[PDB]
Formats: C-alpha cells, structure tokens, sequence
DNA sequence: CTACCGATAAGCAGACGATCCTCTCGA
DNA sequence: TGCTTATCGGTAG
RNA sequence: UCGAGAGGA
C-alpha cells in the first residue's frame, strides 16, 4: 500500500519523526552506501573482503563513510550524475547557520 | 574509524601538500604549534628515545595500579624482565608491536633515570629549536658539531658550531651507565 | 560556533516536558528495554518493555539526557529528572 | 495594514461556509505571505522561488528546472528542513526528531 | 620520532551494556581497538596515556536503534617517521640482498645498493654476515640508519634506509 | 542496512553541495573507457560486450563480477563510466545560461562588458546574492554591445584612463534551435551597406571565451570557483550511467529487453563514431556541422525529450524516448512518485464496517489479515516462553510466527524449515510474529486530508473479511460503510510503537485543534435514541434495568 | 499548495513561530502561545453590560454604608468597613477593571464578548462548590487582602515565555493581556463573594488549579503548527460548495473556492472588486 | 534641434490542474 | 501571469 | 513491462 503524499503530511502533522522514517526507509526503499570524504560522491570502490575501500580520483582508503539512505534517492543522486550535477554528499556541518 | 585532532576543511581534491622528509618539512597533521582537547593552542609534543621510554612506563604502571584498583569490589638485564612482565599484566597477548618497541627503547636509551632527564630537557628545551630536533639531539649519540649538523640537517645555520659542541660535552657527562 | 552549550544555569526553554520530549524517551527507553538494556526501577513482573518504560519515568530513573536545539544552534542539556512531567 | 485584509478577506470564504477555522492557522498563512517585504504569491513564482535548499524548493512542481539552477549557482542545502531529510531518508527534526538524547555515567552508577 | 598526539574515536555501545559497568568497558573497548593499530595519517599508535580522567562527554543515541555514538577523546603515543630521518636500531633479517633493521615496532630495509661498496656480502657464515675489515655485521649488532623512503602498507608502516654516508653505517 | 557489515564510520548526512562535473573529474572518476555501441554478448557470442555494460563496472545476469569489488546485484549501486565528445555540446538546460553568459561577458577580449567606473555596476554588485546579483548584471550589459579600453571622464577631470583589452563590438544573439547565432553590425559607409552579418557561434568558440573569463567575473555573475565554471556548462565529455541506472531486464533467456536509456546512450555513440572518421579523414567542412548537429541533438534528446519549441525525437516505433528529466519529472516521477510517497512493506486494506461492541479507540482486524503480518520482537526474559509458543504454533494457527531471526543475518522460514518443530531460542532474537490483540497500529483513509484519518488503533482479531471499526470515530475519517476501503500500516519498532500510541492514538485527537472543539460524537441509532430515552415521558421496568446497568463495563454493582 | 508552501514551519524550543531557513513569522504563535487543542469559546463580563451595572457589581466601597460587603459574605465584615488602607487596594482593584473595559472596547470593537480564550475559569467556579460543598447563608473564611492580591500573584505565576531581558519580559506581558483580563473579568473581589461564597480554601485551590490549567495550555515545542494550519484551512474547502449572500445585498459576489483561487494566485484579477466606503 | 532616458504598448509560452484503490486489452 | 523587446515622446544639454 | 480505456468511496 501506497504512504503517498497526503499519507506523509499527516504523520508531519502529529509530530512523528521517527515513523515517519521507518515507513520511507527499513519499510519501503533503505540503502546502505559508501561515500567519499573528499569529493563527497558514492564514487567509492567499497571492497567488503578486501577491504579496498579506494576512490578514483581521490586514491585514499582513510575518509570514507557508510549511509543509510533510500534506493529511489540514491537513483536520483545517479540520475543527476549523469546530467552532469554534482551533488556532494557532505557529512560534516561547514556553514552552520 | 578515527582519524580527528586537526581536522576542516577539503575543498575538493587537494594536491596532498608536500612530501613528510627530515627538512622540517612535516606532515599536514604535524604542526610546530597545534591544538588540544582542551582547545589551548599547543607546541608540538617530540620526545626522544629516553624522553618517550619514561613517558610509557609511567602510564603502563599507572594502569597496572588502576586495573588492579577495580579488582576489590633500575640496572640493565633486570629492567628487560621486568618491562616483559608489566606488558603482560596491563596489555593483552595481541599487541606485538608495543613489545618490540619497549625491548628497543630500553636498550638505546641515553638516559635511563628520569633524575638525569630532567635537566637534559631543561638543557635542549631551552636553545630555541624545533621540537624533533630535541627529540634526535637526545635520541642519536653525537661526538662531532659536525656529526649532528649531518645526521639533524635541520640545524645547519640555525645552530653555531661552537655553541653546538659545548652541548654535546654535557650531554656527554649526564649520559646514563650500562 | 566554538562550544555554543548554554549551561544548566540561565535556561531560556520551558521546564515542563512535552508531549514529543515523552514520546522520544518513552520509545527509545522501551526500545532499549527491548534491546535488553538493564532496568533501574523495581519491576513488577511486566513482560511489555513500554509498560516499563512508563513506571521508570514515575520514579524518574532514568539516565537519558535531552539536547533541545535553539535555531541560532545552541543548545540546553536538560535531564529526565529536571523535567517536570504534568501534559 | 495588509495583512489585517489579507486575513479579512481570507476569514470571509471560511465564515461564509459554516465550520470556524481557529484564528492562528489563518494569521500564519497570512504571516508567510507577508514577512518577506510585500505579498507572496502561492504559486511557482511567489513562495517556490525562495532562499530555502535545492530539495525544499524541488519537491514542488519546478523539477529538473530548480536541479540545473541548483548546480549552475552550486546552491548549498543546509538539509534542516522536512523535504530533504524526507529525500535523504533521515529522520528530521520534526517533534520527536527535534532534539537529540544522549546518556549519562554520572547519573548511571546513581541508579545502579 | 616519538609524538605525543591528542586524537578521538568514535564508539557505537550496545544498549544491553548501559550499566554502572559501562564507562570501564568503555576505556577497554578503546584501547582494544586503537592501541596496537598503526595509521598512515598519525603513525604507530603505541601505547593511550593516563587511563584515569577519560573524557567520553555523552553518548548520543541513533535513530531507529538503542544504541549511542559516544566520541571517546584519549592522548597517545606515537612513532611516525620521514624521509630523511635517521635512527639507530638491531639488524634481523639478512641475505644476499641486503637487511632488515628493527627500529621500534617498524621494520626497515637496506639494499646492497643503499650500503657501501667497500664491504660485500659473505656467504660462508652462520648467520649470514656482512663483513669490511675488522666491523662484521650479523643476526643482531646495532647500527644508525637514514630513511631514504618511508612506505605506508596496511595498518603497518615500513622503510628503507641507507648506511652509505659519512657518520653512518655501524655502532 | 542493504546487508552484510562495514567497517567505515556511518554518519548523518547533515548538508548536500551542489555544482557541475568537471570533464576532467570525469576522466579520473570512470572505471570503463566505452568504445563499442553494442550491449549484449561479449563478441556476438554471450556475457555483455567490454563496451557498453559491465566492461569494468555493474552486475549482469546471476553473475557478481562488478569490476573485481563483486557484492552482485543486491549491494551494488553501480559505478560510473566516461565517453569523451568529438566536440563540444551545449547542456539542455543551460542553453539560457550560455546565451545570457555570452551576451554579458565580452568575447575575443574575455572579460566583463561593465566595469567597477560604472555607477551603476556599482548598485548592482551592491547585493551579495548569486542569482539576483547576476539578474541586475542581465539588464545592464544586455545593451552598449561593444568593449572599452577607457571610460572615466566624470570621476576624472577631463582625460581618460585605460581599464580593458581589445575594445571589440558584441553581436546581438538569439536561439536558433539548438545553436546560437551571433549578428555583428558594423555597415557605417563600409561592408554589406545596410544589414548586418550574422555569423554562427560553436561550442569551440563559446568554450574559449568561457576558459578566458577571470576568476572574478564568475562571482560578479555567481559561479563557483570549484563547484560551478562556466567551461563545465558545455560538455566535453558525458559520464554513462551504471545498469542499477539503466537496467538490462532481459525477459525469458536469450532477450536484450534494454532500457529507453540505453538503447539513447548507443545513438549517441553511433553520432560520435562518425564524427570521430569525419574530423580524422578527409573534412568536407559543410559536411561535419550536418553530423555535429546530430551529436548536438542526441545528447540533449537524452537529458531532456519534452523539450524545445519544434523538435520532438522518437524511438520507432512511433512512441518518444524516456529522458532524464522526463524519469524524475513532478508527480510519479522520483521526487513525488518515489521520495515523497512510496509503497510501503506491512500494510492491509479491506471494505469496512462499523460495530457498537468495539471501542472509539479499537480496529476489527480480519483474523487473515493478522495471520499475513508480523512485528518484529527481540527475545529477551519478559517475552521468551511466549514467542516459544507463537514459534510452535507458526505462520498456520493465528497467534504464531512466519520467521526468526538469529544473532547473525539468517531468517528462519517456518513455513519451510526443515527444524520448525525444534528451535532453542537464543537471547536478542527477532521473531516475525502474528499480530495480536491490543497493538497500536496505524489505521488510514484516502483521501488523508487533516491531521486525523491516519489515527492510531487498538488491534483486536476478528472473522469476516472486512475492516470493522467504531461508529462514533466515523467523523474523524469522513466516510461511510458504503463499501469505503481503508488502509493500515503496521509499525516495525518498539519507538514507532511509542511514537504511534503516545502521540496519533483515537481520544489525543478527540478535540480538533482545527476549530478548538471536538471532532466525534454520538450519532445515528445512538443519536436517534438517547432522545427518545432523554425525556419525562418514556421509563423503564425493573426486567430491562438490571440488564441496562450490567451493560456498562464501568459499573459500581450498586442499583 | 498550501502545505507545500507551510512545510518548514514548526514552533521552537524559544516559543517563536520560525521555519527551515530560520526566518521569523509569529514571535509567539498565534499571537498567544497556546495549543489549539486546550481553547474553548469564553464569555468577558467586563466588555458587556451598562457602566451603571458594571459600577453595582464591581465596585467595592468600605468607605461607604450602602456600597459595602454585607457581613454575611465576609468573616470580616465589620472590621473591614471605613478602612483607608484596604479600600486603596480595592481602587487599584476597580481602577484595574475599567481600564479593561476601555481597553477590551478598544479590542472587541463589535461588542462581542464570546471570544476562544484558555482555561475554563467559567467552569472552575461550577467544579469550586461542588469540591468543597459551599453553602451561601455562611460567610468566607478570606478577607479582601486575601482576595486582591491572591490574583495579583497568580498573574506573576502564568509563564508563557520564559525571559529575563526586557524584551521577552514586555512579550510575556503582551502574550497574557486578554487572558489575565479574562482572570481580572472573573475574580473581582466582590464577584467571588456576591456570586461564588468561596472561602479561602476553594479560592486556594482555584488560583493553583487555574495556573496548572494554563501551564498544560501552552504549545508543544515541536508542534508542526504551519503543517497544521494548511490542512485545517485545505479540508474545509472540500466541504464548500454552494454566490447570493443578501442578506444585506451581495448578489454578483465571488464566495468559496472561486474566490480563494484568486487569493492563493495574486494575479491581480477583477472578479469582485465593489469598495465599502462609510 | 538633437541625442538620450525611460515611458507605455507590440509581441507573446510557459507548465501545473484531488488522494488512494480495483480490473481488462493489445502490439 | 507572467515575461520579453521597439516605439514613443519628452528635458536638457 | 510500458501505453490506452473502464470502474470504485
């Protein structure tokens, strides 16, 4: 069953934060992906054995990071990619506002 | 994963700085003058070989009195056996490394009491050199001015060769006895 | 930017707990009761971790600490026991 | 004075259709469309075209169109909204996810 | 060659150990991982200084899950080197290529090359020696060495060292 | 997570950044160089070409490869490739952009029509925006097309001082189609007497000027210094996205059954291998652009196919391609079909019912309906012996389990289970168990307009297939049991058990705060009654009062 | 739209009303800082009524025979008569309630006293008698001291935002006004003795009972207030539906959602553009 | 009287339009 | 519901 | 799987 937009809002509504979560990802989507430290994009060649967590462009095995994040997110982050948009996934706070 | 101290920021890439050689020319994350936990802004912490040898006994005694705690509710061949045996009691079968260098720094240290040290810190530590220059002065045994100058490059003009060897003779005299 | 933490003295927010404070430490203290954490309040033979959850609030024993955000970015640590629970 | 007959002429459509709507859900609507200088219009142009995040902004008709703007400007999101951390899939400082909860050792020996 | 460096790591705690027994486990856990482990960045950590007075601040707990992220800050100690470092450590290993030097808990390696020319290999010796005149070098004795090249390798750090140069080569 | 365990730090993503890929970048970052427009079969045999999927990089058929990293196709997100372009094209979405660009920064020179001297250049610098300061710099520089060397002559006396490059004229620019034309006009007493010459802008000639511009004159305009160039708005090399992306499928064995983008992505490199000979052999000038025209069209087709005023581009037969931004477009589409709404595991939906034996707070759950749904439980001491019995009784008898989850990743199917009689049980334990009575569980409605329709509900197991539910709790739904159909969402966490009953639970929702006064209330037959009951005419005989009294389950036992 | 365009809007842990971004739009939401939830629609007897009424039922005169409390309302009855010091507080009491009335009329310009106001005082009254048993041919155990300033404190002990500048502490002063007005409208001294007879026990437990009732009325910090209010204004225009209005002639008028297009729009649009001038 | 500064019109496309759910029929 | 682009006529240089 | 139609509260 569809949690569709209007399905979302009201769970807004009440306050719940983490249900609201739960439906999106370990229900629905859920993904666990590596990022780069440095250029900030999934460009990571993650070798779970190995453990060759190396990035092109970047060379190094130190600043990689593990995510939970939606399969139809990490898609639309893909999609960008190839629309020559780089969305930099930046773990760390460098405006704070 | 730890990696942290000095940390912010990676604007893209990076040309990784220079290359770490004997030059002073140090790693991005070994500055003259860092921070701390405390967030003071702190000189960099370079021991020698008889500096460093004291500095990991006084922590590994202090964890065998801690460790212990909880439990309720000298000379030259007898400091291997006794170092052995304190490594044993405090850390676990699975840390090789930390008996390797205990065995070394045992055997190549200058200066084995922490009496000596204390005024051999206050001798070096006070010239107005950088931080690992004192942590080789102290660590390598230099007869010659002109043999620590070749062996710590990072003197050279920095350094009298006079002044040098007046430092090296008293170093000569607080040496330890095997 | 560097620290921020307004202390336990001079506290801009409201000391009685809301309904969202209860809800977090409600659920995340019966998911941890849930998860075997061990219990600090004398158990009645309850078998339901949130029926737990419940009774170590009536007699606040719990070690679970809040970080209320402001919007600039600072923030107040305010503990279950400061808490005035009355909804 | 606006917004005194913004609200005016908003209460008007409720009131003349029976069921009462409490006075600080049509103030805050009111409130949106007014502190930004002038009248905000609910629309792709109006509220959409504002200084929130990429994704807050995307999520609402304009697309791909935000998107390109978004990497042309290379535009920052700050993900502190509800759309982003609801993309991202994390949860979002809305009620519960609105302030973290960490534990205590001083208080932990306290209850033993 | 030996630092005293400030650094933190970041512990992921089990809520079915949120006991008084925690901040303990919470110490052992830290050096059972840190202590021992070397890293390219920092250099062989060796020994965690002053077990008493931790500071841990708070654990904050994760999202869908009972347990909290505690960022442990602890002071350690260090062995990093550089390229032009020289250190005075035993030789081990031997042949015909050249030998290994164990400096701390690093191993450093010297090539018939990187050595001087005026010595050779010698063969029929029980160890394997490395002979000049009167100055023979075999299973242990000391000698001061000088990092030509520092390699990085796993979470182990190696190097090769020269003994040709003046004031260099045995002690 | 998307299973198995990692030793790199998880962390909350706490800012995105956003910018353009660097042609350059994208060279380091590609793990395949792509050369073969073919997709299938290594050689026209069998196991996909080292061309076009998976010559270094995602996951076929049953097969893990994945450029050495393996992992399959369940924990593999795909890797990026690379294919450098012929020549240069302009990016889709851009073309207003480069136009606007290009008609703000002066070429041949390479630097800004307007200057600091300028009062005006002044006010509109003024503002530390990006896209508001760049809208003031649009209007400004739009007119006086034409460089400057030296302007000053009311800041300074009389005489001028020098300030920029070759003093050359700007053509007026307009979007012919997929390329830009240029009109220079110059005809005082001289050359084509009164019209002016129109000469066609490349993206060779576009780019040279955008690497001349300073860096300075990107921030007059908004631009990055490392995230966002002008020199990366037209492409010069495309990254190829991964299979995870554009997927193989393949129906029954021996079928391609490729995606809409991947049969797209092989055009365009069937544009660019005929342009790579054209530009290498014998160039016939006016023979090239008829070609380059088409690479131009294909990689925009690509990204967007709604898309311009005339063109329209189609993949026989007769029906369009699915582009980039037609695949994450509004409404079904990525954003709103897939992140803002999506189909959620452990839900139910059934005609519904109303009952007067229920409570306000209670939900008829069909006993399938609790048989084909599972909550999560850890095995600790409070549960154990209970679980033991839902384990034994399985996914047959109601209050049972479907599986058990160990202290490792490993589900135990009783349904299949060679050992479902046995099982010891373990401590810190997931069991998949039947939905007993007295769960909070979320019930829904569509439409979910106000705050309520999505409450939450006293679980309680009952025949008949069809949602039963209170009477007086129909107002806060809006529906009637006309044949209405109803959603639930069973939670999967002991939080989201909390957050559901502590927070959306039937009487925390009684008074709307809509309009500061209750949202039920009696109806109907219970309407109808208790003003027939309520009044000095009607009364009752000792028979049908003590029955009256034992009704109410809140009752003293005092007549 | 509406909830697309009132998503990042929530109430802080500062009482502000701000957003994503951090912007401020309510400095206390809805004017007030209340829960919508905790409101109910309170008459203001202060408002309505004669001046020479309202001078008869508030007005408490010691200095004076027939203007006095009848000894059978008060314990103190005689002793309190002709008094200097008492009576000063009692014309800080009255001079009090007409400043609401000129105030309020400044308000409510309609005459409309029925406003959605916290805390059933209304209904605090009914529940008093009834906890306590209170009979009226007996007097209080109070006195007028007691009274005044019993409700002088309890105004000090409603804490909508919590300050310590002079800023928050004029916002908590504005944030109360019409609702301590209300409380002023309610317990006048002689109100709680000609219409309540209660002794100092119920007034106690009223005063503590009335600031509890207020303090569980204020907004949750959390509260997706913006999200709240777009569907609370959204589902009634699902219901509308059927514009003539006369009435009070209004034939050719845009009513409902044809008119609420052009509001949300804006688009300058002529429709129903008829001025009232007076 | 001419050159310039802004005025109003000529010309002129854009992309959005309830939420969920059921089923068949091709090419 | 906007935007875009010429034409216009006017003050002062 | 895509696209078209029909029907529901």
């Amino acid at each position: 069953l569809r949690f569709g937009e209007m399905e979302r809002d009201c769970m807004i509504a009440h306050g719940a934060a983490s249900f609201l979560k739960e439906r999106l990802m370990e229900a629905s989507d859920a993904f666990r992906v590596h990022i780069c430290g440095i250029c900030g994009l999934m460009t990571v060649i993650a070798k779970l054995n190995h453990n060759q967590f190396e990035c092109k462009g970047c060379d190094n095995k130190i600043d990689i990071y593990q995510i939970h994040i939606p399969y139809a997110a990490k898609l639309l982050f893909q999609e960008l990619m190839a629309m020559n948009i780089t969305p930099r996934l930046y773990t760390d706070r460098s405006r704070d506002f | 994963s730890t990696s942290t101290f000095q940390t912010r920021r990676r604007r893209l890439k990076k040309v990784e700085e220079e290359e770490n050689a004997a030059t002073l020319q140090l790693g991005q994350e070994f500055q003259l003058k860092q921070i701390n936990h405390q967030g003071e802004e702190e000189e960099l912490i370079a021991l020698n070989l008889s500096e460093a040898r004291l500095v990991i006994k006084e922590a590994l005694v202090e964890r065998r009195r801690a460790f212990k705690r909880s439990q309720k509710k000298e000379t030259r061949e007898k400091e291997l056996e006794s170092i052995d045996v304190l490594l044993e009691q405090t850390t676990g079968g699975n840390n090789k490394d930390l008996k390797n260098t205990m065995q070394y720094l045992t055997n190549f240290s200058r200066f084995r009491d922490q009496e000596t040290v204390g005024a051999v810190i206050q001798l070096l530590k006070s010239t107005g050199l950088h931080p690992f220059e004192v942590a080789q002065l102290g660590s390598l045994a230099c007869d010659t001015a002109d043999e620590a100058k070749t062996l710590i490059p990072s003197l050279n003009n920095k350094i009298s060769d006079d002044e040098l060897e007046r430092i090296l003779k008293e170093l000569s005299n607080l040496e330890t006895l095997y | 930017l560097k620290e921020k933490a307004i202390p336990k003295d001079q506290r801009a927010t409201t000391p009685y707990m809301t309904k969202y404070e209860r809800a977090r430490i409600l659920g995340t203290r019966a998911l941890q009761i849930s998860m075997n954490a061990p219990v600090f309040v004398d158990l009645e033979g309850e078998t339901d971790p949130l029926r737990i959850a419940m009774k170590e609030l009536a007699e606040k024993k719990i070690p679970l600490v809040i970080r209320r955000y402001l919007p600039d970015g600072s923030f107040e640590d305010w503990s279950v026991e400061e808490l005035i629970v009355d909804l | 004075a606006g917004r005194a007959a913004l609200y005016k002429e908003v209460y008007n459509v409720i009131a003349s259709d029976g069921s009462y709507v409490n006075y600080r859900h049509m103030a805050l609507l009111v409130d949106v469309m007014t502190t930004q200088g002038g009248l905000t219009s609910v629309t792709r142009h109006g509220f959409n075209r504002s200084n929130t995040g990429a994704l807050m902004r995307c999520s609402f008709e304009e697309t791909v169109e935000i998107l390109f703007e978004a990497g042309a400007s290379a535009e920052l999101d700050d993900c502190r909204g509800v759309s982003e951390n609801v993309i991202l899939g994390q949860m979002a400082p809305i009620g519960t996810g609105a302030f973290d909860v960490m534990i205590d050792e001083e208080s932990l020996v306290k209850y033993m | 060659m030996f630092f005293i460096k400030d650094l933190s790591l970041n512990i992921t705690l089990h809520p079915s150990f949120f006991g008084p027994r925690m901040k303990q486990y919470l110490k052992t856990k830290l050096l059972e991982e840190v202590e021992g482990s070397c890293t390219g960045k920092f250099g062989y950590i060796l020994c965690v200084l002053d077990y008493d007075n931790i500071d841990i601040q708070r654990g904050r707990i994760l999202p869908t899950d009972g347990s909290a992220e505690f960022n442990v800050k602890y002071r350690a100690v260090v062995f990093k080197p550089f390229k032009g470092e020289v250190v005075d450590g035993t030789v081990v290993s031997c042949s015909q290529h050249g030998f290994e030097v164990q400096v701390g808990p690093m191993k450093v390696f010297v090539t018939k090359h990187l050595m001087p020319q005026d010595l050779t290999f010698n063969a029929g010796s029980n160890p394997p020696s490395y002979q000049s005149s009167e100055d023979v070098i075999t299973i242990k004795s000391r000698i001061r060495v000088k990092i030509e090249g520092c390699i990085s390798q796993v979470s182990s750090i190696h190097a090769i060292g020269s003994i040709k140069e003046d004031y260099l080569g045995a002690i | 997570v998307g299973q198995q365990y990692s030793s790199a730090p998880l962390r909350t993503v706490k800012e995105v950044q956003f910018g353009l890929f660097s042609p350059e970048e994208v060279r380091a970052i590609s793990v395949a160089k792509i050369r073969f427009p073919e997709t299938m079969d290594e050689t026209q045999t069998r196991a996909k070409i080292g061309g076009l999927n998976d010559p270094r990089l995602g996951s076929i058929d049953r097969n893990l490869k994945c450029q050495t990293c393996q992992e399959g196709m369940n924990e593999c997100p795909g890797h990026f490739g690379h294919i450098d372009l012929a020549k240069p094209v302009f990016h889709v979405g851009f073309i207003a952009k480069i136009k606007k660009v290009c008609e703000c920064v002066c070429m041949h020179c390479g630097k800004l029509l307007l200057d600091e001297h300028n009062e005006l250049m002044r006010q509109a610098l003024a503002i530390k925006d990006s896209k508001k300061r760049f809208a003031a710099i649009w209007t400004l520089c739009k007119t006086k097309m034409v460089c400057e060397t030296d302007v000053p002559s009311e800041d300074d006396p009389t005489q001028l001082v020098s300030r920029g490059g070759c003093g050359n004229t700007q053509p007026t620019i307009r979007k012919d189609g997929l390329k830009l034309v240029g009109s220079w006009k110059k005809d005082r007493a001289t050359g084509d007497a009164d019209e002016p010459e129109l000469r066609v802008l490349s993206t060779e000639e576009i780019l040279n000027i955008f690497k001349h511009i300073s860096v300075k004159d990107f921030t007059s305009l908004g631009f990055n210094e490392v995230f966002s160039r002008p020199e990366w708005m037209i492409l010069t090399c495309l990254p190829v996205p991964p299979p995870p992306v554009r997927p193989s499928i393949s129906f029954n064995e021996s079928q391609r059954g490729e995606d809409d983008l991947t049969f797209k992505l092989a055009d365009i490199l069937k544009a660019n291998i005929s342009l790579e000979t054209l530009e290498h052999n014998g160039a016939p000038h006016h023979a090239i652009e008829e070609a380059e025209s088409l690479l131009q069209f294909h990689v925009a087709t690509y990204m967007d196919n709604d898309i311009a005023g005339q063109p329209q581009a189609l993949q026989k037969s007769g029906r369009p391609v699915k582009s980039i931004r037609a695949r994450l477009k509004g409404k079904e589409g990525r954003i709103r079909g897939n992140l803002m709404g999506k189909r959620v595991d452990f839900s139910a939906r059934t005609v519904i019912s109303g009952d007067p034996n229920l409570e306000l707070d209670q939900v008829g759950v069909p006993k399938s309906i609790a048989k084909t749904l599972t909550y999560p439980e850890v095995v600790t001491p409070y549960n154990i012996d209970r679980l033991t019995q839902l384990v034994r009784n399985g996914p047959n008898e109601h209050p049972g389990a479907k599986y058990v989850i160990r202290d490792s990743g490993d589900r135990i199917d009783l349904r299949y289970s060679k050992r479902a009689g046995d099982i010891q049980l373990q401590y810190g334990w997931k069991v998949e168990r039947h939905i007993m009575d007295n769960d909070p569980v979320l019930f829904n409605r569509q439409p979910s307009l106000h705050k309520m329709s999505m409450m939450a509900h006293r679980v309680k197991v009952i025949p008949y297939s069809t949602f039963r539910l209170n009477l007086s709790v129909t107002s806060p739904y809006n529906a009637d049991f006309d044949g209405d159909e109803m959603n639930l969402h069973v939670p999967q966490s002991e939080e989201t058990r909390a957050e559901l009953s502590q927070l959306c639970a039937v009487p925390l929702q009684i008074v709307s705060p809509q309009s500061n006064k209750p949202c039920m209330g009696i109806v109907q037959d219970t309407l109808c009654g208790i003003r027939k009951l309520t009044l000095r005419d009607t009364f009752i005989e000792l028979d049908q009062v003590l029955n009256m009294l034992y009704w109410v389950p809140d009752w003293d036992g005092v007549i | 739209r509406l909830v697309k365009a009132l998503e990042d809007i929530m109430v802080h842990y500062d009482n502000t009303t701000r957003n994503s971004l951090g912007n401020v739009i309510q400095f206390i939401y809805g004017e007030d800082g209340m829960d919508a939830a905790h409101i109910e629609k309170q008459s203001l007897d202060t408002i309505g009524g004669s001046d020479a009424a309202f001078e008869k039922r508030y007005r408490v005169d010691l200095l004076n025979t027939d203007h006095t409390l009848d000894p059978s309302l008060l314990e103190s009855g005689s002793e309190i008569l002709g008094d200097l010091k008492l009576q000063v507080l009692l014309d800080e009491e009255y001079k009090q309630l007409v400043k609401d009335r000129k105030f309020l009329r400044e308000v409510f310009v309609d005459g409309e006293a029925n406003w959605p106001l916290p805390v059933n005082i209304r209904r605090i009254i009914q529940n008093a008698q009834q906890t306590f048993h209170i009979d009226h041919t007996k007097p209080s155990d109070l006195t007028i001291k007691d009274i005044v300033l019993g409700v002088k404190d309890l105004q000090e002990n409603l804490l909508v935002l919590r300050g310590k500048n002079e800023i928050i502490q004029n916002a908590q002063r504005d944030a109360v006004t019409l609702f301590c007005c209300l409380l002023r409208s309610r317990l006048a001294t002689r109100r709680v003795l000609q219409e309540y007879r209660l002794t100092k026990q119920a007034f106690d437990w009223v005063l503590s009972n009335i600031e509890a009732q207020f303090l569980r009325s204020v907004v949750h910090p959390g509260e997706m207030v913006g999200v709240l209010a777009a569907q609370s204004i959204g589902e009634p225009a699902t219901q509308m539906t059927l514009f003539h209005f006369a009435g009070v002639a209004s034939k050719k008028v845009t009513s409902g959602v044809p008119r609420l297009k052009e509001i949300l729009n804006v688009a300058k649009n002529m429709k129903t553009p008829s001025l009232t001038v007076y």
